[PDB]
């Protein structure tokens, strides 16, 4: 939503911390999304679980790829995400 | 084209150091920091020194930068290889001040990018630091700082 | 100048990358001597 | 140098173990000539004569006659230099993480530079092999979201002005139709005076199965691939043939000569994987390299390499 | 694009085995057929008039005449080459006959063809006479064999 402040790209569990890239540094990886209706050149909108959902989008974040299935409920994208929106 | 290719006909003289940069051959910006962080992307056109925009194709082929600007806005091109088709871009999140092609203006008039990739006066997108210089007939750039995207 | 050679001593980083060039080279000889097809 | 860059040391140490690639069965040993260059071009030029009309006969007195006119052909090869960057543990932080048997964090996905860089180095070599195979790179089974390359740069599977054969969609299975196909291909093939060469075959592994059946009434100690050879011995002036068989393939049948005079490789000495001088480092155990690799040098000369596509749809 | 060398290079070596149809290209320069008594003169190039008909143009007369592609009344000759690094142009005049390829409006053996405007070869004054049929290289570019004898009504 409008209370984004970063993505978590890598997670120590032992130490319980998560590594952030500030929204305001570009990004281009795989992100976990909502379910498999998105298509390539897609707007993309962070949900209130942190799942990228297809779309009053604050930042600009585009899919490169489809969504894949890897278990029951994970679906990654590859989604590069540029900033915000005005 | 970035470096004239037609060839000169005299040797220059380097003998004055004043008002040798204002030239459609300098690449880069005027103040550069070694924490800008620098992609390089397919070239489709000639964007150079302008507003870059994502195009995805059919998916045979990956993405590229064609020059645009509007809510496409991706980045600027600062630098252009030709053998390669490689375009230096730099992420609309990442701050940059340098000479811009600007549409055919004053120091602090706000510019947003066009259709084109060319600046134009008014979401505002940079700030001119100076006025239009004119280097060919339709050809017009100015030195202008970006910081990011904001109403 | 190969990497093979034990009495090879790269002085820089440019030595040590022709060096592995050639030690390629040579690998690639050595497989086609070795190959009967 | 070893004494000083520990990193120069570990990798001279680990080259051995990197495995040669599997393209080298594909070419002859003079088939392959290194060159010097990184990133850029090499030109040649090609003559050639031709007629522009019919003789003049001599008789009595005559001025006019005709001409025998030439043309020059320039051929330019592309080269691109890539690159790839990976994480691995410090040279100091080792010693933290080398456990009894493993030495890396397995939940942090963290490896000494050595067997980081053995493994990156390989993964490298399997895509050089594609491209040389196939002409074009891509990370995707679907093979989408190619990388855009130069022109001038074409691969044994892409190349142009070659001869292409289509076997239909209902003919999949058909070997009957595949071998018909085959033999309307290598009919168009023109070799020249370089017919007296050894050929290549490369198959995938479907292919292969399907040449070992019975020849067809089922014939006896005939195959599809002791028919094939003798076909390919027709016109090679009865020179070896060799088949081989490429995962990396996909329902094609690739068959071209091993003289160097029709196709010859000329990559560069740099292609092969090579380790970059710059290293990031930080305050943490985690560093980064970057290693090198160069793309591009395969010549060919026209309606010399057939390709055979067998549409699976 | 119009040049007589392709300015593109060619990807792969050609394969030099056949001997037949193998002259019906762009960069086929002169006349299928010639004498060692044919005049030949050269002149500055006004635009690209390689393989047409060809007139004379003057200037405002600082500097020389020039050649532009062209016809009509005007004829003065026919470009049969050109050197694109003096940007001369080889001209054989009117007075003299010639045989070869020349550009063709975009047929049959026997047709009286005459120039146009812009110095391309069109069917029927009477100029030429086609030795052939027209030979495509281009979605516009069409080339014919054509034997030129001087004007004639």
């Amino acid at each position: 939503g409008e209370d984004l402040y970063g993505i978590c790209i890598d997670i120590d569990e032992f130490s319980k911390t998560a590594t952030i890239v500030p929204i305001t540094n570009n990004f281009e990886g795989y992100l976990v999304a909502k379910d498999s209706t998105v298509k390539v050149k897609d707007k993309l909108i962070f949900n209130k679980d942190g799942a990228l959902e297809k779309v009053k989008a604050t930042i600009n974040a585009t899919a490169l790829t489809d969504a894949k299935q890897i278990s029951n409920e994970v679906y990654l994208v590859k989604v590069a995400v540029f900033g915000n929106k005005a | 084209m970035k470096n004239p290719q037609q060839d000169s006909g005299l040797l220059s003289n380097s003998i004055d150091f004043r008002d040798q940069n204002l030239i459609f051959s300098n690449s880069g910006g005027v103040c550069t920091s070694s924490k800008d962080k620098i992609e390089n992307y397919p070239a489709k056109g000639y964007p150079y020194k302008r507003g870059v925009k994502l195009s995805f194709g059919d998916g045979t082929t990956e993405l590229e930068v064609e020059a645009g600007g509007g809510d496409d806005l991706y980045g600027v091109c600062s630098d252009i290889d030709e053998f390669s088709g490689m375009a230096t871009v730099i992420p609309i999140t990442n701050n940059f001040t340098g000479y811009l092609t600007l549409k055919k203006v004053n120091p602090g008039d706000k510019l947003n990018f066009n259709q084109h990739g060319e600046l134009e006066k008014v979401s505002v997108n940079a700030i001119a630091l100076s006025k239009a210089h004119k280097l060919t007939e339709d050809l017009f750039i100015v030195l202008a700082s970006v910081f990011g995207n904001r109403a | 100048a190969s990497l093979l050679d034990s009495n090879f001593v790269p002085i820089n980083f440019t030595e040590f990358v022709q060096a592995i060039s050639n030690t390629y080279k040579q690998r690639r000889i050595q497989f086609y001597e070795n190959l009967k097809r | 140098l070893f004494d000083e860059n520990y990193y120069a040391k570990a990798v001279a140490n680990i080259i051995g173990e990197v495995k040669d690639p599997i393209m080298y069965k594909w070419f002859s040993p003079d088939q392959i000539e290194d060159v010097d260059l990184q990133m850029g071009y090499q030109k040649t030029v090609k003559w050639d004569a031709f007629l522009n009309a019919n003789p003049t006969t001599i008789a009595n007195e005559v001025n006019t006659i005709s001409t025998i006119g030439f043309s020059s052909e320039v051929v330019r090869l592309n080269y691109l230099k890539l690159q790839y960057k990976f994480r691995h543990l410090k040279q100091t932080s080792e010693k933290f993480y080398t456990s009894d048997s493993y030495i890396g964090d397995i939940n942090n996905n963290l490896l000494p530079f050595a067997q980081a860089y053995k493994l990156a180095s390989s993964e490298i070599i399997k895509l050089i092999n594609h491209f040389v195979l196939t002409g074009t790179v891509s990370i995707q089974k679907d093979g989408k979201n190619q990388k855009r390359l130069l022109p001038n740069m074409y691969g044994l599977l892409n190349m142009p002005e070659q001869i292409k054969e289509e076997v239909a969609s209902g003919d999949k299975d058909k070997m009957d139709k595949i071998f018909e196909k085959i033999e309307a291909g290598l009919s168009k093939l023109e070799l020249g005076d370089e017919f007296s060469t050894p050929m290549m075959v490369i198959v995938d592994p479907a292919t292969s199965l399907k040449l070992v059946k019975p020849y067809a009434a089922a014939s006896s100690c005939e195959k599809w691939e002791d028919v094939l050879i003798q076909t390919i011995k027709a016109i090679n002036n009865r020179e070896d043939v060799y088949i081989e068989t490429s995962n990396l393939l996909k329902h094609k049948i690739l068959i071209y000569p091993l003289n160097s005079e029709l196709i010859k490789f000329k990559p560069s000495k740099y292609m092969l994987p090579t380790p970059n001088e710059q290293v990031d480092k930080d305050s943490t155990d985690v560093a980064h390299s970057y290693i090198d690799f160069v793309l591009g040098g395969l010549l060919a000369t026209r309606k010399t390499i057939l390709q055979v596509n067998i549409k699976q749809s």
